[PDB]
């Protein structure tokens, strides 16, 4: 309606909304950044920002309408409640300024809770970037234009929480990482309860293709689908496993691309769920089929940080990540080659610490419960890992049994 | 065992500690952990002190069960079957823990009870005979652990 | 907090410049001013054969909340329990006033150690022994000092 | 273990019954009654001597775990 | 389900020849359960949804008598039937399709199929009106546009006789009194409240559901323009006054009073 | 290890109950809204049946862990919980707040159980890394605990064949049978299979719902003092902010603007030059509210904010004093009492020689920062003296006029008559600045 300039009201409430937000007290304090972002894209100039205004005003409509069913109808009459409020009248001067301050103080915590729910980890900056293509803003204004897929509950000094425990200025590349991840894990639990573990991938991809998010992402062409898929790989890996690097995340993302392509090479030729290999739920299928072979790989890069540098040669000398999950085996090769390169130089004691920390993962990898089935190249690499680890561990047993003894006595 | 009305809210042995006097223990048919030994003691001394404690509670409970209702906290129904279940659970834990037969562990219990008679050296002075303070109970624990080690070291040649 | 730390820093400076001649070897980590340790050096018998290490833990809201004092050295005293906690009325929460300085607190505790107050004990058995047979009490306190007390500076 | 379960509780699901029946057929087929002496020593170990005394009554359906002389010469 | 799917997959062969044998079989086994039984109705519902084949009204008389859960009045027997039909989604849409199938103007026996599909969902929402959502979740239908049907020309008054015969069925769940309240016409609604004194004596909380049902029913009607709706709403409110002042404030027990006050304020508004 | 084996058997069940607590934090990040009575009603309040049984399995694991461990929690756990929580066997019809990991009431069950399992695991890993390993920095957070990070085994599958593989049978020529437990070899198998190569958990990312966030205005002040070099107000800026704000509505509007801008400036950075309007109109892009507050703020920078803040706070209250209004309305009635005649004569004796412009400023900031209202008698007993609490507050930060309140101010103002002292001081200030000029 024309009863109140709502755009001026929202732009007035932006600053008081953002000044109530807090992060986890060091997690990229972005208050002035959120102010600049929201005030750049709450205008009527672009049809992008105009449409963002129409759906954001519809979100204020439905959240205030659900908010005011609790009212006792003597607080729904806000003008009459405010004319009887003498102190707010004599604190705001005139009567119309008092009414505008009343609507501002009503909308401001609602706006703050709504921005605290959208801007969960950086979802706003994908609009604040220029030169971002149509899949980004189209999926962002598909998810924000859905009430039932994206609930916004309400509460007063509101905490906005991070989920991806991110670095300096992440801005997660799929327009909402956490809602799609939790929705797909709900679909995972329903998929693995409905069917058995033989048509699980088929039923999971088909129950994804039924939902309105699936039929929204199906109308994208192939290139935007693959770019969203690599973006969802990088941020899903940042969501699940806390990774303290940039290029380790690149190797782990290539590894999960190898896992997904391996799992798509497992089935021969259905070609009805392989009309979408560049689709979201494959990521989850790959993790739920390969979780220990990823998590162990994360631990073998977490105890030993230097070995990544050797892995910084490995894809340059083998051209891996084409068929099968091999980076765990090549990381095993790089760790055993670093231990076979030197044999004596820092001390026996720090090596005992390093071999006792690496004893469990490197022995766990060269076990038939870990290597369930793969290609013959992975088995040849694991056989060489077995032999070289037997050499290194037998030398380690010799050291810890005679050498530290004769270094002690 | 003969004056339970004189144990009116006394600090009973082998009770947890951060006070909480009395016998705050649930039903013996509990799915709980196996009741690991407390602050400073061997498990054999712990389960032996639990076994002697529940037997002396049962000896006092057969005389006047209302005083064992006013000492033991949660139930209101009966002391005798409750302490029989506790002595059953303690014999079960002792026949798991000691590598003997059932009869031979019963002989071990009667051996330790019998051995507690001829141990005439009196040096267990300076604690209240009512179990009224936690220091007196803990000092009793230390001297009785001393005597239990003096008898548990010397059984395999007997 | 830093507000607490500047005040505690000033108080420690003043205490170390004046001296007290009976509370010595105060050691405080500069990164955490809310915990102090020191050595009680009593002047009165039956406690004068040893010294008693204490630790003082100040809450961040000090001086609007009182400090808490614990003893790290075993002592045989009716007003001090077996966990080294002590009842000092001048720093009890209902008696506490913000103007009270740490040196007054220390002088009060040293006074209490040097002259026990059996009427309000943490160890009622020690209080009873003090009241009904002082000779036994003195005996026990001296032997306890010899067996567990620290060596004097 | 099944006999110590047997005195304490109820019926044994028709397959443990067959296993105990085969143990009965084994001990009544061969005269190698040293293993029966071992059986009564094991049952005395797990529960006690009065356990096999309660087995040693006059119509208990576990009498085959005892040799032929210990029952006819028992008052 | 599986072998009947391959049975329909493997089959001058007209499509009515498939339905004729199924109709003959259901007419054969309706008779031993007519006098001397839920599994027959659930099996023939799977079989004729798996046919995509029109049922007759008279065979809607039979399949609905095969589904009405007679002699299942304890809830322990309802918890015993839950693990056969554990997935709460296939059966719910199948029963909802059966509901929409019988919604044409015969529409009398379909109220007894509702106790099956009111146990394979959530409990009764106790919240205030205009807070949860509109009428299909409160009644528990969630696929049925009943609002053209409570507000029409009520030429089919045989639902009140059908609901007169079966009162003890109100003991088998909690959704069914609400859903029976949301199917009755306005001129026969005071008689519906008059017929249910003893069920409210068993549980004095369902009059809050009566207040919520009337606050759901009124604004769907437009402005009152005749003497007929005035007489009808006067009779319903007089029966409501009767059901209030019979019992006690034991109706108001365990702090339900606030919800009664908010519902009567919403009803006044 | 053998001492605490039966409690370390259940560290295997910790990622399931942390999946439970992460799903409850993700679902119920609210306060006073969860309307569920019992656990079985919540489990039946889900429509997706796989999620019902998944939550049923995880809650059965949680109830089994709780029913096992609820005796060591009240005597060895670090989280002190009362005795009405763990004195019964929990079931599916028990209370619903025992599974929501809160920190004050009835939700200390889940949090204390998870923290006690974490403390057991980290104590045992500390024991390993203190005996032989002597140092390790391998430490994972509690946001990505999979199965392979906790000490996990089984007794009937992983312990008993290992222990039976190290009972050695020795027979001498004379004829014996010695069973020996070679404990070194048992150490090498038990160490290098279960409890070595495991992290040392840190308590950062624990799933925890929050009760209520910090509205004491004081975390904002110490954060601005951390980030910025906060100066005092100039003597000309005092005249600037007092001449332009004679209206009450303009003072309230200006104070609202600067509370918003200090909320921004506290938890972020600020250029310590940069005149405060080009922060207002250009950095946080504020529009034109009124020209009067901008002509007021024209001669101020961002290093003045807190002092600037307290001026307008006092200024608002003293406008309430000179317009004859009820001027606090939110503080406790315990602090709102009258002076007696002797106390107000000694107060007037103080005020005859007093720097009122900083005295009543510091006193009004202290009133609206400490004497907030409900739950204010916690550390602020209404029987202390006002002098002692004021010199103790103003020995924390300020390098202001301090000899003046120590040797001449009265020792027995009796703090509970706080704001009437402020009313007398501010009405003397108002008589000086209005009756004189």
């Amino acid at each position: 309606s024309q009863f109140l300039d709502t755009t001026r009201l929202v732009q007035s409430c932006v600053q008081g909304a953002v000044g109530m937000l807090r992060d986890q007290n060091e997690s990229c304090a972005r208050n002035m950044r959120r102010v600049t972002i929201l005030l750049d894209l709450l205008n009527e100039d672009n049809t992008r920002n105009a449409s963002f205004l129409r759906e954001s005003k519809m979100r204020l409509h439905v959240l205030l309408n659900k908010q005011e069913e609790n009212q006792v109808r003597s607080l729904k009459e806000w003008v009459t409640r405010e004319a009887a409020n003498q102190d707010a009248l004599q604190e705001a001067g005139t009567f119309r300024h008092t009414l505008w301050k009343r609507v501002q103080d009503v909308v401001t915590p609602i706006l703050a809770s709504m921005i605290a729910h959208i801007d969960r980890d950086g979802n706003l900056e994908l609009l604040a970037q220029p030169d971002s293509p149509a899949w980004v803003q189209d999926l962002w204004m598909f998810i924000y234009s859905d009430i039932k897929f994206l609930n916004i509950s309400l509460v007063s000094f509101i905490l906005v929480q991070s989920h991806m425990n991110l670095l300096k200025d992440a801005y997660n590349a799929v327009p909402f990482s956490w809602r799609i991840r939790d929705y797909l894990e709900e679909l995972w639990v329903q998929a693995q309860y409905i069917t058995d573990t033989e048509g699980l991938s088929k039923k999971f991809v088909e129950i994804f293709q039924k939902t309105p998010l699936g039929v929204f992402l199906a109308q994208f062409p192939v290139a935007q689908q693959q770019k969203l898929l690599q973006s969802y790989l990088k941020d899903f890996l940042l969501l699940t496993m806390k990774v303290s690097s940039r290029e380790e995340l690149m190797f782990l993302q290539m590894a999960l691309w190898s896992c997904l392509r391996e799992l798509q090479e497992a089935s021969g030729t259905p070609d009805e769920t392989y009309k979408f290999p560049l689709s979201l739920p494959w990521v989850h299928l790959a993790f739920q089929h390969f979780r220990t072979r990823l998590q162990n790989f994360s631990r073998i890069l977490t105890i030993h940080p230097q070995v990544l540098s050797s892995l910084s040669q490995a894809a340059e000398k083998h051209s891996l990540a084409g068929c099968e999950m091999t980076l765990d085996a090549f990381a095993a090769m790089a760790c055993a080659e670093m231990l076979k390169g030197d044999l004596l130089k820092p001390s026996p004691k720090a090596w005992l610490q390093l071999v006792k920390n690496l004893s469990t993962p490197l022995e766990l990898v060269c076990s038939e419960g870990y290597l369930c089935d793969s290609g013959s190249m992975t088995r040849s690499v694991i056989q060489e890992v077995r032999a070289l680890w037997n050499r290194i561990f037998s030398i380690a047993l010799f050291v810890e049994h005679v050498l530290l003894g004769t270094e002690s006595h | 065992a003969f004056y339970p009305v004189n144990m009116a809210n006394a600090f009973l042995p082998t009770m947890p500690e951060d006070t909480q006097t009395g016998h705050v223990l649930g039903s013996p048919q509990s799915s709980g952990v196996a009741e690991v030994s407390d602050r400073g003691q061997s498990p054999v001394v712990f389960i032996l002190t639990r076994l002697l404690t529940h037997l002396a509670m049962l000896v006092g409970a057969t005389h006047n069960p209302q005083a064992l209702t006013v000492i033991i906290k949660p139930w209101v129904q009966d002391p005798q079957g409750f302490l029989q279940q506790h002595i059953q659970r303690d014999l079960e834990q002792l026949t798991k823990m000691l590598g003997r037969s059932a009869d031979e562990t019963i002989h071990v219990v009667h051996l330790i009870l019998s051995s507690l008679l001829r141990v005439q050296s009196h040096g267990v002075l300076n604690f209240n005979a009512e179990l009224s303070t936690k220091g007196c109970r803990n000092n009793w624990e230390k001297h009785f652990e001393t005597l239990l080690l003096r008898e548990l070291k010397h059984l395999d040649k007997n | 907090s830093m507000a607490a730390s500047r005040r505690l820093m000033k108080e420690l400076e003043e205490i170390r410049k004046s001296g007290m001649k009976n509370f010595r070897n105060i050691q405080v980590d500069e990164a955490n001013l809310l915990t102090w340790q020191g050595l009680i050096v009593p002047d009165n018998p039956p406690y004068d054969k040893g010294a008693f290490r204490i630790e003082i833990n100040f809450p961040a809201e000090y001086p609007f909340k009182p400090p808490k004092i614990t003893f790290k050295t075993k002592i045989y005293h009716p007003n001090i329990d077996e966990k080294g906690q002590v009842c000092l009325p001048v720093i009890s929460a209902e008696n506490w006033k913000p103007a009270t300085k740490t040196d007054q607190v220390i002088q009060s505790l040293i006074a209490l150690v040097n002259d026990p107050q059996p009427e309000h004990p943490l160890r009622a058995d020690l209080a009873e022994e003090y009241s009904k047979d002082r000779k036994k009490f003195s005996k026990n306190a001296e032997e306890f000092t010899k067996k567990y007390g620290e060596k004097r500076p | 273990d099944f006999l110590s379960e047997l005195q304490e509780g109820s019926e044994l699901a028709e397959d443990k019954r067959r296993f105990l029946k085969h143990v009965e057929e084994f001990c009544t087929r061969v005269n190698n009654d040293w293993h029966r002496v071992y059986l009564v020593r094991k049952l005395s170990s797990q529960r006690g001597m009065e356990f096999v005394q309660s087995f040693s009554k006059q119509g208990h359906p576990c009498q085959w775990v005892f040799p032929r002389k210990v029952i006819a010469q028992q008052k | 389900m599986t072998q009947f799917l391959q049975f329909y997959s493997v089959v001058q062969y007209e499509e009515k020849e498939v339905w004729t044998n199924l109709w003959e079989h259901v007419k054969k086994q309706m008779a031993p359960f007519l006098e001397g039984k839920l599994t027959l109705g659930l099996s023939i519902l799977f079989m004729v949804e798996a046919a995509e084949f029109t049922v007759p009204k008279k065979d809607l008389d039979s399949l609905c008598y095969l589904l009405i859960p007679s002699a299942g009045s304890p809830e322990a027997l309802h918890s015993d039937l839950s693990p056969v039909l554990r997935i709460r989604q296939r059966w719910r849409i199948y029963l909802t399709n059966l509901c929409l199938r019988c919604i044409d103007e015969r529409c009398d026996r379909w109220l007894g199929i509702l106790p099956l599909l009111h146990t394979c969902m959530q409990k009764s929402p106790p919240k205030k009106n205009s807070k949860s959502q509109p009428e299909d979740t409160w009644a528990g239908l969630e696929g049925i546009s009943f609002s053209e049907f409570r507000d029409k020309a009520p030429t089919r008054s045989q639902p009140l006789q059908f609901m007169q015969s079966k009162m003890a069925l109100l003991r088998v769940d909690e959704y069914l009194f609400r859903s029976w309240l949301s199917v009755v016409p306005l001129e026969s609604l005071s008689s519906y409240l008059e017929n249910s004194i003893d069920y409210l004596s068993d549980v004095p909380v369902r009059v809050l559901d009566c207040l919520q049902g009337i606050s759901y029913r009124l604004p769907g009607l437009r402005k009152i323009s005749n003497q007929n709706m005035k007489k009808d709403v006067e009779n319903v409110f007089k029966m409501l006054m009767h059901l209030v002042d019979i019992y006690q404030h034991r109706i108001f027990g365990e702090n339900l009073l606030q919800i009664y006050l908010t519902e009567c304020l919403t009803l006044h508004e | 290890f053998l001492q605490k084996e039966a409690e370390l058997r259940l560290v295997k069940f910790l990622p399931e109950i942390l999946a439970l607590q992460r799903d409850l934090v993700k679902q119920f990040q609210n306060v006073s809204r969860v309307e569920y009575s019992s656990i079985r009603g919540f489990i039946h309040s889900h429509s997706s049946d796989g999620l019902r049984k998944l939550l049923h399995d995880r809650i059965t694991i949680f109830l089994s862990t709780w029913n096992a461990l609820r005796r060591s929690l009240e005597t060895n756990g670090e989280i002190k919980l009362p005795k009405d929580y763990c004195c019964s066997d929990l079931d599916l019809d028990a209370e619903f707040e025992v599974i929501l990991p809160r920190r004050q009431g009835l939700g200390l069950c889940g949090t204390a159980l998870v923290s006690y399992l974490i403390s057991l695991h980290n104590n045992m890993v500390y024991t390993v890394q203190k005996f032989s390993n002597e140092d390790n920095s391998y430490s994972v957070d509690i946001s990505e605990v999979a199965d392979l990070h906790v000490i996990s085994y089984e007794v009937e599958r992983d312990l008993n064949p290992l222990i039976l593989s190290n009972c050695q049978y020795q027979v001498q020529q004379g004829g014996e049978t010695s069973q020996e437990f070679d404990l070194e070899k048992i150490q090498r198998q038990i160490s290098s299979r279960f409890l070595q190569g495991k992290p040392r958990l840190t308590l950062k990312g624990i799933p925890t719902l929050v009760y209520r966030r910090d509205w004491n205005y004081e975390h904002l002040f110490m954060d601005i003092k951390n980030k910025m070099a906060q100066s005092s107000l100039p003597n000309l800026a005092i005249s600037t902010i007092s001449g332009q704000l004679q209206s009450y509505s303009d003072a309230c509007e200006a104070l609202s603007i600067i509370e918003i801008t200090l909320g921004f400036l506290s938890t972020a950075g600020g250029d310590p030059g940069m005149d405060l309007n080009v922060y207002i109109e250009e950095v946080l892009r504020m529009c034109d509210q009124t020209a009067q507050v901008l002509k007021a703020f024209s001669r101020c920078q961002l290093r003045h904010i807190i002092a600037l803040w307290q001026f307008l706070s006092a200024h608002k209250s003293e406008q309430r004093l000179r317009l004859n209004k009820e001027l606090f309305r939110e503080i406790d009635v315990q602090y709102k009492e009258e002076l007696s005649t002797q106390h107000q004569r000694l107060l007037g004796t103080f005020l005859n020689e007093a720097g009122l412009d900083a005295f009543l400023l510091e006193l009004h900031e202290m009133i609206v920062l400490k004497l907030k209202g409900p739950r204010a008698a916690n550390s602020f007993n209404p029987n202390w003296s006002l002098k002692d609490t004021l010199v103790s507050y103003m020995e924390t930060k300020d390098s202001d006029i301090l000899s003046e309140v120590e040797s001449q101010f009265p020792e027995e103002i009796l703090m509970s008559s706080c704001i009437s002292v402020w009313k007398i001081a501010a009405t003397r200030k108002w008589d000086r600045q209005s009756r004189g000029g």
